[PDB]
């Protein structure tokens, strides 16, 4: 598995925690996201996931640790629940469905405030049977590819 | 500007990844609730909130739940109202029978109780004091003393007192790394 594709997009997202584009993730910079996700583990808990993550122990996590994480917890079994557990961050009413606005509520979270037209098409983006939203079928075959 | 979806969504599998890692190796804890005018679930929700930033609570009903748990228990949290004559709520009748028939205890878990009730009455969060008194006798450390909530005067100001108390203190017995500078939900200022 593995195509230079997926490696491709878990480097965008991996410059997502990576912020201020140093080539490392710090403990600060994994607080600021996941809080941003509604996730609240404590500073201990924080560098406990640095130091999961950081194979050269020097401290922080580059693309690399990152990249070699992904790879394995990807191919896994475990995947299931923790696939799903990525849709309920979206899913904030746990009615099955991303709505438009859940993804926006996200994304003005995150940071990005954007127009409600380049939101509903990073929906059609995913959506299978074009009804303006994204089930968990069509998600866990988003993250899937 | 802007991220893929499919770009997002595996940034967001990142975290969750390791929310679940750090998640199961924190401390499970019990919330159970019993009522008939659902504000003791509310409050008992809300005690999992509050927990939710350093422990894995989980709020469940006293008829959902099955004594042999008792065996296992790290700390148990109560929150329930009372009725008729120092009698408990509707979906607590069920564990009311078990808890006072249950003679012993071999795990001396920890517990912290929390009743609803109302002045006007002369049995005054009764049930609560039942169970809360149950459990001393029965071995289990109090982690914290019963607190009511007085329909009368301010349910909630209580509530959230010995929310925030009986939180500070499980930090300490279970020794949370970081214990005086997590940062709690805003209610509980
Ligand atoms: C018929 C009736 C009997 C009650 N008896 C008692 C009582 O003996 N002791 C007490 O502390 N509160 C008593 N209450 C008040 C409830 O404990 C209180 O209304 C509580 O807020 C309801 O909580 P719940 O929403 O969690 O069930 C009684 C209320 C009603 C309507
Ligand atoms: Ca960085
Ligand atoms: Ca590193
Ligand atoms: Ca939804
Ligand atoms: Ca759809």
């Amino acid at each position: 598995q593995l195509t230079e594709e997926q490696i491709a997009e878990f480097k965008e997202a991996f410059s997502l925690f990576d912020k201020d584009g140093d080539g490392t993730i710090t403990t600060k910079e994994l607080g600021t996201v996941m809080r941003s996700l509604g996730q609240n583990p404590t500073e201990a808990e924080l560098q406990d996931m640095i130091n999961e993550v950081d194979a050269d122990g020097n401290g922080t996590i580059d693309f690399p640790e990152f990249l070699t994480m992904m790879a394995r917890k990807m191919k896994d079994t475990d995947s299931e629940e923790e696939i799903r557990e990525a849709f309920r961050v979206f899913d904030k009413d746990g009615n099955g469905y991303i709505s438009a606005a859940e993804l926006r509520h996200v994304m003005t979270n995150l940071g990005e405030k954007l127009t409600d037209e380049e939101v509903d098409e990073m929906i059609r983006e995913a959506d299978i049977d074009g009804d303006g939203q994204v089930n968990y079928e069509e998600f866990v075959q988003m993250m899937t590819a | 500007r802007e991220i893929p979806l499919k770009v997002l969504v595996k940034a967001v599998l990142f975290a969750c990844m390791l929310m679940r890692k750090t998640m199961a190796s924190r401390v499970r804890v019990t919330i159970l609730f019993a009522t008939e005018t659902g504000k003791s679930e509310a409050l008992a929700w809300d005690l999992g909130a509050l927990f939710s930033c350093a422990f894995n609570p989980k709020v469940v009903c006293m008829d959902k739940y099955r004594l042999s748990c008792l065996e296992e228990e790290r700390l148990l949290l109560v929150v329930t109202s009372t009725f008729g004559n120092g009698d408990c709520p509707g979906n607590g009748e069920k564990l009311k029978k078990s808890l006072f028939m249950l003679k012993e205890l071999n795990n001396k878990f920890r517990y912290a109780v929390f009743g609803l009730g109302s002045s006007m009455y002369p049995r005054f969060c009764a049930f609560a004091h039942d169970i809360d008194q149950k459990l001393s006798h029965l071995g289990a450390s109090q982690l914290t003393p019963m607190g009511e909530g007085d329909e009368l005067s301010g349910q909630e100001d209580a509530f959230r007192s010995w929310a925030v108390q009986t939180f500070k203190a499980a930090c300490e017995t279970f020794d949370v790394r970081g214990k005086q500078h997590i940062q709690i939900p805003k209610l509980y200022t």
